[PDB]
Formats: structure tokens, C-alpha cells, sequence
């Protein structure tokens, strides 16, 4: 008996045993732990080549176990009904805290307790960066360690005191250390390898905004081309057909097809076949953020509308034509601004983003300063119709309207189909 | 519609970047009334709880800081008693009787 | 064929459908085959090559075999940059030299790859002597013009010949349908 | 061993500088604790001007 | 458009080859400004890079 080494369970009696769900799941000790909790069986383990052991009598448990883990770590753990039976209290941490002076003061107090000495400017910059991390304007990121790491970098780069300049330097260095992919992409665009036009007008071409699915999520425009040809009703998403589109992207393409089919009812099936292609893509596109971009591209291809290349169009669209919100709008807008700056700002570049992302715009200092000077624009739209009016610089209503031009284009394609079929008959 | 700069500005204005501030420490689980209430219930009832949160939320540290403030009766000095040369059992005694 | 190759083929089909709308559809079925291949090809560096091949097949345009063609093409008909341009150009130069330089063999490569053209010496002295040519194109129309050796616009141009070939194929399809119906 | 040593651990004062190809870390950056532990990224540009 | 030979030369011309070049050693992480600054920050702060 004198050779029994106590474990965590033994020194947790009368108190609390804090465990990580990752270790319980990974080490195969979840079953033994739940057996100790339910049956009160705690047997000190012994090496497998043991001569004998001690038949330890069942041991009543007087401890409280408080598992700590990521939601993904627990989703692998509620599959056992014994987990639901034993751990009845669920303490869940909100990923975000509301943005308010009370939470700013609480964050300042927490950082001061952590040892950092905050100036008012440094605390304000950290709180704004927390809101930026939360991607909201009325919510701040509840991941305090992330803010503590940023504060540590600011202290190192500023001399130990967290001023606004120090926090800005820390954030700039954080962006710059993982900026290699963006530097390579900008160099490729400038050299002409990846041809993106940030000035002028072209038909069927829209600078759709996509987010790189690795590293810090860098935004970058990806030119989208739509080609309207007479033929059977078919919305061909080249990336989806090639296998580069995910489930959500295929859903977005089908939704666009439904909107186009139901919007223009003056013939039978839609008299055009539209080919939507992300040029220079070569990667998997598994998101729904280009729906509006490819929708306005398809409409321009149908109607031969010269679309402005200054504006990058992003945001999902439903089949009633209304623009839905998308995530990581900051990354997309800032990436397009970077691409515009590399090629030179002409004072008319802009981004078209959903009206529902007014609360998700937390742009950097440079983008906001450019907006202030008018060298960069941000357009908020609620329906795809507004996006097309802003791109083509006209109005759907009235004569010489975009709607009438789209109708004329569809009429021409239907007449071409009619002529070919009548020539077949005659 | 074109978004003006006023509707686009989000940064809270800075009226002074100097004069380092002194603020009281916040209570554990600040802004986390749900988790703090759940843990209050778990402590009060003795239930087994489990903390859930996206990683980097400092769940491990606030939880320890919150538990350190708690007060519990003196835990009994549990000890192994040999019921034979083959069988042992865990026996709990009041503090100081071991 | 990889996913990128299928994407390039679909882009080519979209370009062909959108460019030639004189009839209700493209009235030709085009079969593109890399002969003597027997191995999967996964890139899209052959988009312009198969585009000019399909256009010549449509228009019965004899393309020069002297010139090799590399580079991807988007739906707009703009030749896109491709990787390993030096390897392709030097490989075609080795093949031309092994079969004897006739003084007119060349390579058609995208204009976006001028920054990527770091060729071996022998190719450079061949170009100096006029025994090897490098044509930079930025539009599939230019590549077809160089290969078929005629201007695209104007009377007796490549564009009118392509339209005439498409018209002949459409008329034969019309004759088939009209005979079958009647 | 029948009777091991309960070696009590020691504080860490070292700095760890991992070295690897981007895809060697792509299988390692998916671990959430990697980001929190290794904050500084040293990127090597494959091409120099 | 045919590319002239002058537009295809990329090799820097050689003016002399008989004199062995003598150059001072380059600083570590030459051309790799990003990596050098990342290591500078990691060393200054004691972070794990």
C-alpha cells in the first residue's frame, strides 16, 4: 500500500479536477475516466509486465470535474451518452463580447493585470483591433490571449509601453510577416502574369473578390468572365463542371440560374447559355461570395453591357435578386484596395459590397484614408439590380435602360435560335 | 449607394495617446455572463461541468482564477488503507487525524 | 486529363460558342486529341494550341507545322501566361534541331511570358541566325493569324473563312434535318 | 523499470525556432495551439530581386 | 509579333573572366528582409518563431 502514487483524481478530492477534453479523447482514457466517475473505480495503473497488483476497493468520488475544450473537441465526445449523463452543466464562452465602454474598461483592466502598461491610445488601438478581429463594429473578439499576444508584440516593438503607435507597428509587422503570398500575387499582377484590369470598362468581365483559403486570409480580386451564346438553357459554371467548385458554390450557381430563368419571362427556357469562368483560378473555389459578381457578369454578357472594371463586386445573391451578406468582407475590400494601389489609384476604383455588411466593415487606416480623399469608393447594394446599375452606369427603368438592353440581347439570341431552327426545318 | 466616410469610420477617437491608465482588474469571465452563471451553478450544486469556447479565449486561465476565489470546507485527508496483503481501499479522515 | 485541363477545354468551348453566333448554336462537333499521348496531362498550357487547332478545323485553314503553340486562353480570347515556358521552347528547339533546322521553325508563346523567357544559349544563337523564331501573342486571333499566315479581317481573311466553314457545316446539318423531316 | 523516478519538471527559458517547408507547417498549422505558441512567422521569399 | 534577338537576351554581358572576383561576405538573410526582421522581432521579444 505504501507504494501507491497519488494521481490527479486523488488530489482533486474535495475540489475541482480541470481536464482538457483533447487529452481525454486523444489518449483513450475517456472510457476509464467515465468509469471512475460513474462506478467510483480508481485503480492506480501499473506497467504491463507487472507480477501482480492490488485489488483496490471501489472508491467514492467527491470531486467536481470541469472539462475544458474546443467545441470541435466536444463534438467528438457527446457521441457517448455517458458524457451527457455525467456532465450536466454546460458553460459556453461566447466568441465575441459586445463593444461598449464597459468592455473597453474591462479589457484595459485585464491587460494591466497581465503586466502591460497601457496608454489610452494603446488601449483604444487594442480594443479597435479586437473589434476588427471579431469582424464586427458592435462586437469585440472575446479571444483575450490573441489580444495579449498582440499586446506583447506591441510592447516589444514599442519599448515596453503600449502606445497607439506601438500597437499599429505590431499590427503592421503582423501583416508584413505573412505578406509573402500577397507580395507574390501583386508582383505577378504588375508583371502581367495574372491580368487584372482596374481601369476602364469591359463587357462580361467582373473583378470578383475571393479569399485565399490558407495563411492569414488575404483577399484578392479574381477576374470573372461571362459569355452569352445562343443555345439551350444552360448556366455553365466552368469551375463547377471542372470540379473546382464546392457544394456551396454549386448552390450559388444554381441559385443564379434560377434567378435568371425566372426573371426574364418573354420566351420559353432562357434562350442563352452562359459560361461563367474564373480566369487564372487553378484552385478550388468552395465558397458563396461571388454570386453577385457572376450574376452581374452574366447579365452584362446577355445584354452586352460594358461593365466598369474599377469596382470589385462581392456578396452572395438569392434567386429573388437580393444581395445576401458574406463573411471576411474586410479581407476582400482590403485586398482589392492593395491590388488597385499596386497598379495605381485613378480616383474611381471602388468595391460593391452587400448592404448587410455595413456592420462588418472594419477597414484599415489606409483604406479609410483613401475613402476620405475619394481615391477609393465603397458601394452598398441591397439587390443585384443596384449592383448592375452601379457597374454599368445606367438605370434599369426608362428608355435606353439596362433592363431594355438585356431584353434586346435576349430577343436577339432567341431570334438567332429561331433562325437556326427554321433553317433546319426549311 | 455610395458610402460616405462618416458612415464608414469605425475607429474610436483617441483624445490622448499618453498618460498611462490605471484600471481595476475585471472579474473573471467578464462579458461571459452565461459561462460564469453556469459555473456558479456547477459550484453550488457540485455537478460536473464542462467549459466550451473557441480556442485562445483563455478558458483555462479565467477558470483557474475564478476557482481560486472559491471557498470549500477543508478537504478530508484521504489515504490508502491496506485491508489485507492483497486489497487496499481509499479512506478519508478529517484534517489532522492522518 | 486533370481538372485544370477540363476547365481549359470548357473555356475554349465557351469562347467558341460566344464568338460565333451567326447561327443559333455552334453547328460543329470538334474532337481535340493529343495524339501519341498515352499519359494524363493536367495543365492548361495547351489552351491556345487546341483553340487555334479547332478554329483551323472549323475553317479548313492549313496551320503551319513549323510553329509550336503554348499558352492558355481565357473566354475573352486573350492568351494567358503559362509556366515552364523555357522548358517548352527548348524542347521544341531540340526537336527541330534533331529533325534539321529549316530556318523557319518557331514557337508561339503568350506575351505575358516575356519576363519568363530565359532561354538556353543555342536557342539564342539560333534566333540570331534567323533559324528560330519566337512569336509573342496576347490574343488567340493573333496566334491564328501567325499560324495560318493571313489577316483575320478583310476579304479572303481567316475570319470570313471560319464563318464560311461554319456556314457550310450548318447548311449540311440543315439538309440532314430537312431531308429526315421530309 | 519496477520503481521509476518521479522527476519533477523544470521551467523553460528557451526559444524554439522551427524550420520547415510551407507544406511541412500546413500539416502543423491546423493545430490551434501552434498559432498561440509560435507567433512569429519568418517567411523566405523563394526568389530574390 | 516576332520577338527580336535584342528582346530575348537576358544573360548579363561578360566583360572580363581572368581576374578572380573578391567580395566581402554578405549579411545573413541577404535579400530576405522579411525573414531577418521576423527573427529580429522574435529575438527581441523572446517569442517562439
Amino acid at each position: 500500500v505504501s507504494l501507491i502514487r497519488p494521481g490527479a483524481v486523488h488530489r482533486a478530492q474535495g475540489g475541482y479536477l480541470i481536464l482538457d477534453a483533447l487529452s481525454l479523447k486523444r489518449e483513450g482514457t475517456w472510457e476509464a475516466f467515465k468509469r471512475a466517475l460513474r462506478n467510483g473505480q480508481v485503480e492506480p495503473v501499473t506497467e504491463p509486465q507487472a507480477p501482480a497488483g492490488l485489488e483496490v476497493e471501489p472508491f467514492p468520488i467527491q470531486m467536481q470535474v470541469i472539462l475544458v475544450g474546443t467545441p470541435e473537441a466536444f463534438e467528438g465526445l457527446e457521441e457517448d451518452p455517458a458524457f451527457s449523463e455525467l456532465f450536466r452543466i454546460r458553460a459556453e464562452f461566447s466568441p465575441t463580447l459586445p463593444a461598449s465602454p464597459e468592455n473597453c474598461t474591462a479589457l484595459g483592466g485585464w491587460l494591466l493585470a497581465q503586466g502591460f502598461q497601457l496608454t489610452q491610445g494603446g488601449l483604444t488601438r487594442l480594443y479597435d483591433e479586437a473589434r476588427r478581429m471579431a469582424e464586427q463594429r458592435d462586437r469585440m473578439d472575446a479571444r483575450l490571449v490573441e489580444i495579449r499576444a498582440l499586446a506583447e508584440e506591441a510592447a516589444v516593438l514599442g519599448g515596453g509601453l503600449l502606445t497607439a503607435e506601438s500597437v499599429e507597428q505590431a499590427i503592421a509587422a503582423r501583416e508584413h510577416r505573412s505578406f509573402l503570398s500577397e507580395e507574390e500575387f501583386l508582383r505577378a499582377v504588375q508583371e502581367g502574369v495574372i491580368r487584372l484590369r482596374t481601369t476602364g470598362r469591359a463587357v462580361g468581365e467582373v473583378n470578383s473578390l475571393v479569399v485565399v483559403e490558407a495563411a492569414p486570409y488575404w483577399g484578392r480580386p479574381a477576374r470573372l468572365t461571362a459569355r452569352a451564346a445562343p443555345g439551350r438553357d444552360h448556366l455553365i459554371s466552368i469551375d463547377r463542371e471542372a470540379g473546382l467548385g464546392g457544394q456551396i458554390f454549386h448552390k450559388a450557381v444554381l441559385t443564379l440560374a434560377g434567378y435568371l430563368r425566372s426573371r426574364y419571362i418573354e420566351h420559353g427556357s432562357l434562350p442563352v447559355t452562359i459560361s461563367l469562368a474564373f480566369e487564372q483560378n487553378y484552385v478550388s473555389i468552395e465558397g458563396d461570395a461571388a454570386g453577385l459578381a457572376e450574376l452581374v457578369a452574366a447579365l452584362s454578357a446577355i445584354g452586352n453591357l460594358p461593365l466598369r472594371q474599377d469596382l470589385a463586386v462581392t456578396g452572395a445573391v438569392d434567386q429573388t435578386g437580393k444581395v445576401l451578406a458574406v463573411g471576411a468582407i474586410n479581407a476582400k475590400v482590403e485586398g482589392f484596395f492593395r491590388v488597385c494601389k499596386a497598379l495605381g489609384l485613378s480616383g474611381t476604383q471602388g468595391v460593391i459590397l452587400p448592404e448587410a455588411n455595413l456592420a462588418n466593415l472594419t477597414l484599415r487606416a489606409e483604406v479609410l484614408e483613401a475613402v476620405r480623399a475619394g481615391q477609393f469608393h465603397i458601394y452598398a447594394v441591397e439587390t443585384a439590380e443596384q449592383a448592375l446599375e452601379i457597374l454599368a452606369g445606367a438605370r434599369m427603368e426608362g428608355f435606353r435602360g439596362l433592363q431594355e438592353k438585356i431584353r434586346a440581347g435576349l430577343e436577339a439570341f432567341a431570334r438567332l435560335e429561331e433562325g437556326h431552327d427554321k433553317e433546319d426545318r426549311e | 449607394m455610395r458610402l460616405s466616410y462618416e458612415a464608414l469610420e469605425w475607429r474610436t477617437p483617441i483624445e490622448n495617446s499618453t498618460e498611462p491608465v490605471s484600471l481595476p482588474p475585471p472579474p473573471p469571465f467578464f462579458g461571459q455572463e452565461r459561462a460564469r452563471e453556469a459555473l456558479e451553478l456547477a459550484i453550488r450544486g457540485g455537478f460536473h461541468a464542462y467549459l466550451v469556447g473557441p480556442p485562445s479565449l483563455g478558458k483555462h486561465e479565467a477558470l483557474l482564477a475564478y476557482l481560486s476565489t472559491q471557498s470549500v470546507e477543508t478537504p478530508p485527508d484521504l489515504l490508502y488503507v491496506p485491508l489485507s496483503e492483497r486489497k487496499v481501499a481509499v479512506l478519508t479522515l478529517p484534517s489532522g487525524q492522518e
